[PDB]
């Protein structure tokens, strides 16, 4: 039942609540339909994050800062990777050259590109999407 | 390249190195601090401990001393030292010596 | 609520400072390590870094510049540099290293 | 109801189980009557540890090592002190000169005289005696 794909990171009740405005935060609520994105593998390993039926399309600001609203620029193309820690990893191929892979702040928002390496664990997102099992 | 198994006290020296490592791999070269890696480090991780984020350049000059301006893998380390003593040692270093 | 976590740099100086303190208070004065006191650090919690558990005298002389037979807090602290160096350095001349 | 005075230290189920032999350990049990001592203030501030109705009398080995069985030598005289941490402190006046105050190893036994100064928290014992309230 491919639908609202919920994604978040860092132990603790906090979900990625996207808003048409662009300022997406880690809202810890599931009452208002604003914490769901249409995550899917567009190309071989290339997954896109688009909150179609709820918000807007993502468009990272040079990886450094994560945002979305206007258009799903290539910045929004990430390589789907999995870690043996019950978490999902997405490499922003657009900036993979600098070893940068999408990282958000559970209690801040998605914008930690200059710190997206083997230090900030927030990169290991925990997905709760309605798969087709 | 990097670390298999360590010890109890080896973890706590790692955790700070891991901070170092995710800040120095910014412009060039993760093995050396560069000066929009260093200043970003003092301004973010050391804004309270090191109450001199505007005079980094002096610390840098004092640190670097080969002055290649790669804050090297033990030039840099000194900084953690200066914070380490700072908690005990408000200002009271002086020294002057060739 | 209480027991608030500090920065990684405050964490790591504390963990070594408490360990230091659990050896400094062994004999006279809970700040200075005397000779035995000092040797007890290396012989117990340092079997790899400085595997030299026999020539502690050499370290002592290299550390205690004034040769008072007290490594005061800051004198003792020298060792931590040689440690923090060794973990990177260790024998970057022959071995290798790892 | 002055009776079996239970005393132990270090967070974790472990009680001072005294045996006539002398080898007292931090047994974490309350089924067998062997973890009770007659702790009381003999002199002004001087408290003694004697497992009369259960074991034997204590007699520290130069503070360094804590033991008891043969006779309650002066080594067993400690100054009753309290710490604002919900724990009791006893200073072995017999060795107070060296700033040494009775310290035991929750998972080892009572014998840490060379480490009975400000460094080991095990010196802060938690008493559970039947007071007369």
């Amino acid at each position: 039942y491919k639908k609202p794909k919920l994604l978040y990171c860092s132990n603790g009740g906090h979900f990625l609540r996207i808003l048409p405005d662009g300022t997406v935060d880690g809202t810890r609520d599931r009452s208002d339909q604003h914490i769901q994105l249409q995550l899917s593998a567009e190309s071989v390993g290339e997954v896109y994050i688009k909150s179609t039926e709820t918000g807007q399309y993502l468009a990272m600001d040079t990886d450094g800062l994560l945002y979305g609203s206007q258009t799903p620029n290539e910045e929004c193309l990430f390589l789907e990777r999995l870690e043996e820690n019950h978490y999902n990893t997405y490499i922003s191929k657009k900036h993979a050259e600098k070893n940068w892979f999408v990282g958000l702040k559970k209690n801040g928002s998605c914008k930690r590109g200059p710190r997206t390496h083997y230090g900030q664990k927030a990169i290991l997102f925990l997905p709760l999407p309605v798969s087709s099992d | 390249m990097a670390a298999e198994p360590l010890t109890e006290l080896e973890e706590s020296i790692e955790t700070v190195v891991t901070t170092f490592f995710t800040f120095a791999r910014q412009e060039g070269r993760k093995d050396s601090l560069s000066v929009n890696e260093f200043k970003e480090l003092v301004t973010q991780q050391l804004p309270h401990l090191l109450k001199d984020v505007g005079s980094l350049d002096e610390k840098m000059k004092s640190l670097d001393v080969n002055q290649d301006s790669e804050l090297k893998f033990n030039e840099y380390w000194r900084l953690i030292g200066e914070l380490a003593k700072e908690i005990r040692k408000k200002k009271d270093l002086x020294i002057r010596k060739k």
